[PDB]
């Protein structure tokens, strides 16, 4: 039994809101028309702009990427490399305010990527979504597919409405552990105050690149507020938001829990250790540590080889590709790892 | 008023000190009526509290258990500023950022939720320093701070004492409830660069919304740790603005920021421009290339990694002319120019630290 | 040159809500900002692609029999004049254009790249004049602008605000800041140099919770919501002093209800009986401020269950002060002919439906 | 015979030294480590002008409403008052630290307990919680729950979340298994600006506009299904005025009409829901104690049986506690407002 090489991060993306009335009870498929269809794609990855797609990847009707199983099989498994694909829907119901709709939509799309996405091929894996405005509602999500062990993992967006350590948002790590399910946070947001704490950025790119300093606030409320201790076989993918700014911010982190430690005692190891053991991290975008040297220099700064999984991040367009990470290191042993290793303790998908 | 430019010659730069006004010595530079308005009122900010900010610090106000002099509060005394810090230190040229009116750590002027009040104290604290601190001893020189949330007030402030030798610096803070590339704060650049004065923004609480961009942090390591997050979106944003292609030669530093992080996010940052310029063509450089003649950061409370050789690696990748010391005396976190550097630090670099790389900042 | 407005047997109707048909703001752009929008769309303070926050519920919110051929409701200017204008004698209706397309309310001025909300409020301006206002002049603009930055809004008002198609500046009702904030004077200076008042129309974004404490989930509490603003906005207004620096500045609330603003104004001044010297540079008791300065429009009308309330409160308001609006084509429209009570004073109507917003509009 | 409370007194804590003998250790310790910074709120600025009418008793600091023996001094002297509600607006809830804000509000709550109720029985008082925690709130409201001179559970008008998220629903289940009505006092946790269109400018400003938060919460705690899922639940307005409120009914009785199958649980009128469970404090009275204005506000309503009064001791406003009387003809309705309203809060018999 060899570890699988996982793309641990590939996108499905909802053609219209049309798309869930198969899966949506009377109530709310005759709300949905009734109101014209308003449809939450999210503008993380505006479908107009550079990042939304590769020029060639396959594409529908209306020449869009990754709205169908058949054409993200397609491309993702073409070359033989990728034995399983990890698929998020980022589809935005995490920004349905009605707290209703928020819970059916999310469930509708579930059962979307269940019936369209997961049942037509046996290589594709999915995160659960869930209605994070209601956190013991995101819990019973989570439930409700337990028992589908192709649901391998919870999103979570990077932005959340209050910070994911918080006791109100305990049920939600209690609910994955009860899973047995890793948490993944993915770039992307509820936007339910300005996404940085000096305001709302200007442009989708002053947004995408400094969503990492939200994700230093996620790692350090969920560890101050001790998840790592109360929930101890918790894991968390950070999926599409680089990696590179990890080390400072451990740095930093653990000298200041020296310093304040007796606030908050249950945390007798350091950060410095518990990211490293219970953070994994994917590869796309590689934020310029696929140069030369640079994936090397990374895993030292970040004192661990067992954080980096690989991903592609399709059909999502970064400078670099999904396979130029070998241009950054010399070591054939870290590309195993990165390749098929790391994401065995994500996973435990095997060839 | 008239005084030399500052002189760095054997001595070193620090970048960051807090001097405090003692109890009263603001009142014979403020109007009656603030007098009045502080006495009923206190100083409202972005807070429902009478009398602390909304992260109150933990041990001892976060100040050095030897920094107390006699009476009043760290930082107070300049007598003692004088022998702890800028004699025992052979400070040459010492920048005051003074960030309270009083006894009572970190609660900014320019903060104020009266904007009137805020300009007032802003003003009282600019002639204060002046008289009581940087006439009396020139190696000390102000960081003004000026009102950055009503422009109009902090044009005036600039434009009344920003061409007095005994300032070196405009002070701002690391929260805004805009980022800090919006037009909004254009005149205030604009008025700057007329002065020939650099800008310094230091760490902060306030600003208009919550201290990360996802939630109010909960514990003390979520609040000190996050104070970096703040500075990277002002990075962000007064690069990619464009703010320094409308203001060529304006100058800015973050102060008490850290530095490492910089690298890292200056790399994505130049990476994901790659792929995605197109949402902002008028930008005349890669991001990345804004950095030598635009940012600064000084050192304390000096990044510690695992490895002593990252430290110089990161610094590198950031910008090495662009890094300069800071004690940030009296604060309990303060750096000690002698043991602040790993041993193996390159010494070429510790010396511009110290010396060349701020004398570019100030202008020196 | 286009007359001036003239109302004689018709109505002002403060608010009326028109949209461009696809395509028809291009030739007003610059080929900068149409590959742009072609890019990235119009990103404000959401994470959502092409909806705003709080989409509308049943029918976009829009009159079920208000869609024309093809289009959106408001987009066929033959209709707008056969459904609204004929059908009410409307001889001054104020154009406020709340999105640049087939949408019922994303506005320009929100669009966080304010370069872009600038020319597409620039867009919108030379659109709705030179395709509604000159060709049918009972109808005449509220232009918007970008009041988060005050340097455009001023250049757009030197360009178009003398033109005689133009009664009014829009604004929003969300801000980033409370209106009475410095940020916004220049804006106040510029509208007042062209002999302008403003009116600021419900929106959401503006940078905050739509509430002062927290974000509301179902639509009763989004849409009574929309009068929070307007009472925060009057309260800044007035007690910063805005209208002592400005004593000509005219500012009307557009769709925040009007009955409400009568014992928030009484309960401002009770508290300021008391606080006052917080704020000794004020010049007038807080109220005494709504007669020369704050108007509101009536729509959705309000509904005591004793319709006898409505006159007192509008009076207990300023009644001087209330203009009459449609809100066509949205969903709660006000016909002229059923929004009041059958009680309701005939000349407080009648003020209401004329003299009252020909002097708010100077007509 | 119905008693005749006075629906909103305040107890204000001396320092945060006077927590020191209701804290554990780790918390004694830890307070004089810090330099005890005080949660003094900045809702009542200590040196303003409603801090404290000219009248009541002071402490050696000039501070009126400090000790129980001021406060029972000055609010029972003149024989017309038998009880008094006291709520201590300490700012606990703007601690941030989750532990250090469950600690401060037991303590706050034990302060009161002590050297409050225990001193004289004719106070009774809120039970603070660390709303920061809707768990821990409620197992605040749970310890409390056995005392029976706790009467309601304190909560800020400006919260984290709506009242009526799913989040904050633990509150009302506890405050309803307790028997207890909850109150929203003026005041707030200050997590956003306090308004949605940003941070007013002067306390004047925001202590006048912090109604239209009320009607936030109104709205979330009703659209939600609060009053269906917890229906004994009872809602004190205290010191957030009221004359706002009939026009805010009429609203949302309208827009409740068109919007009824979006929260299909609604099934009574919001006007009706309100005039039930809602009762309000009469001091501040914005003007309803002018000439025939409480006889207008009470029709506006269309119920006499939701204001109940308060002094607002030690505050200072424009008219006094009393002054009410002028803006009406009818002993009925004063007799529901000093007495009868109340009873249906407090059951408090003289
Ligand atoms: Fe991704
Ligand atoms: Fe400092
Ligand atoms: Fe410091
Ligand atoms: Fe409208
Ligand atoms: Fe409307
Ligand atoms: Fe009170
Ligand atoms: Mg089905
Ligand atoms: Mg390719
Ligand atoms: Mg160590
Ligand atoms: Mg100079
Ligand atoms: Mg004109
Ligand atoms: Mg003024
Ligand atoms: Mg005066
Ligand atoms: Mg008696």
């Amino acid at each position: 039994g060899v570890p699988a090489v996982v793309d641990c991060d590939v996108h499905a993306v909802l053609p219209s809101p049309h798309s869930l009335i198969p899966y949506l009870d009377e109530y709310w498929a005759d709300q949905l028309v009734a109101q014209l269809a308003p449809t939450y794609e999210p503008n993380y990855h505006p479908r107009g702009s550079a990042i939304a797609q590769h020029s060639d990847a396959s594409v529908d009707e209306n020449g869009r990427a990754a709205t169908t199983a058949e054409n993200l099989v397609k491309d993702v498994f073409a070359d033989g490399f990728t034995d399983f694909a990890v698929v998020n829907c980022l589809y935005g119901v995490q920004q349905i305010h009605q707290p209703r709709r928020e819970m059916a939509h999310a469930r509708a799309l579930n059962h979307w990527i269940a019936n369209e996405w997961l049942d037509k091929d046996d290589r594709l894996r999915a995160s659960i979504v869930v209605p994070q405005g209601s956190p013991r509602a995101a819990a019973e999500e989570i439930d409700f597919w337990s028992g589908d062990k192709r649901f391998v993992q919870v999103l979570l967006l990077g932005q959340s409405e209050l910070l994911y350590g918080r006791e109100i948002n305990w049920p939600i790590w209690e609910a994955a552990e009860a899973a047995g399910l890793p948490v993944t946070l993915h770039i992307g947001g509820v936007f339910r105050q300005a996404p940085t704490s000096v305001g709302w950025p200007a442009s989708h790119l002053e947004w995408y690149v400094g969503q990492q300093s939200n994700i230093e606030a996620q790692l350090n409320s969920i560890i101050s507020e001790g998840i790592l201790q109360k929930f101890p076989k918790t894991k968390i993918l950070l999926s599409e938001l680089g990696f590179n700014w990890l080390p400072p911010f451990m740095w930093k982190f653990d000298k200041l829990w020296k310093s304040y430690r007796p606030d908050i005692p249950w945390v007798q190891e350091s950060p410095l250790e518990l990211i490293r053991e219970h953070v994994r991290v994917t590869t796309s975008p590689s934020d310029g540590a696929e140069e030369a040297g640079r994936l090397d220099s990374i895993v030292d700064r970040l004192g661990s080889d067992r954080m980096l999984v690989y991903s592609s991040d399709y059909p999502h367009k970064h400078h670099s590709g999904p396979r130029d990470i070998e241009n950054g290191t010399h070591s054939p042993e870290l590309l195993d790892r990165i390749y098929r290793r790391n994401a065995f303790d994500l996973y435990n998908l095997v060839v | 008023g008239t005084l030399p430019a500052p002189s760095v010659t054997t001595g070193i730069v620090d970048a960051d000190i807090h001097p405090v006004p003692q109890d009263g010595a603001l009142e014979p530079y403020l109007d009656d009526r603030w007098k009045k308005h502080i006495r009923e009122y206190g100083v409202r900010t972005t807070t429902g509290l009478q009398f602390i900010s909304e992260y109150p610090q933990m041990y001892g106000g976060a100040m050095r258990a030897d920094a107390w002099p006699e009476s009043g509060y760290p930082g107070s005394d300049r007598e003692l500023l004088r022998t702890q810090l800028l004699d025992k230190h052979n400070i040459q040229l010492g920048v005051l950022q003074c960030l309270a009116p009083g006894g009572q750590t970190l609660n900014p002027a320019g903060q104020a939720l009266n904007q009137e009040l805020a300009a007032a104290l802003c003003r009282a604290t600019n002639d204060w320093q002046l008289e009581h601190l940087v006439y009396p001893d020139p190696r000390m020189r102000a960081a003004i701070p000026v009102t950055f949330e009503t422009p109009d007030y902090a044009v005036a402030e600039i434009e009344r004492v920003g061409a007095d030798p005994g300032v070196v610096a405009v002070l701002g803070t690391s929260k805004t409830l805009e980022p800090l590339g919006s037009r909004k704060y254009w005149p205030i650049y604009e008025a700057s660069v007329a002065q020939n004065l650099p800008i310094q923004f230091h760490l902060s609480q306030g600003g208009g919304h919550a201290n990360t961009g996802t939630g109010w942090t909960s514990y003390h390591t979520e609040y000190h740790t996050g104070h970096v997050q703040s500075f990277q979106s002002q990075l962000l944003s007064l690069v990619l603005s464009g703010t320094f292609d409308r203001f060529p030669t304006l100058k800015v530093m973050f102060v008490e920021g850290n530095v490492a992080h910089f690298a890292p996010l200056i790399q994505r940052m130049d990476y994901t421009w790659e792929t995605l310029r197109g949402e902002l063509p008028d930008l005349q450089r890669k991001p990345s290339e804004y950095i030598r003649d635009h940012i600064w950061a000084s050192t304390q409370p000096i990044d510690e990694p695992e490895k002593p050789e990252h430290l110089a690696e990161l610094l590198e990748e950031f910008c090495g002319d662009n890094v300069v010391f800071a004690t940030d005396y009296p604060h309990f976190d303060f750096d000690d120019p002698e043991t602040a550097f790993p041993r193996s630090f390159p010494v070429d670099l510790r010396d511009k630290i110290l010396r060349g790389n701020g004398m570019r900042f100030f202008g020196v």
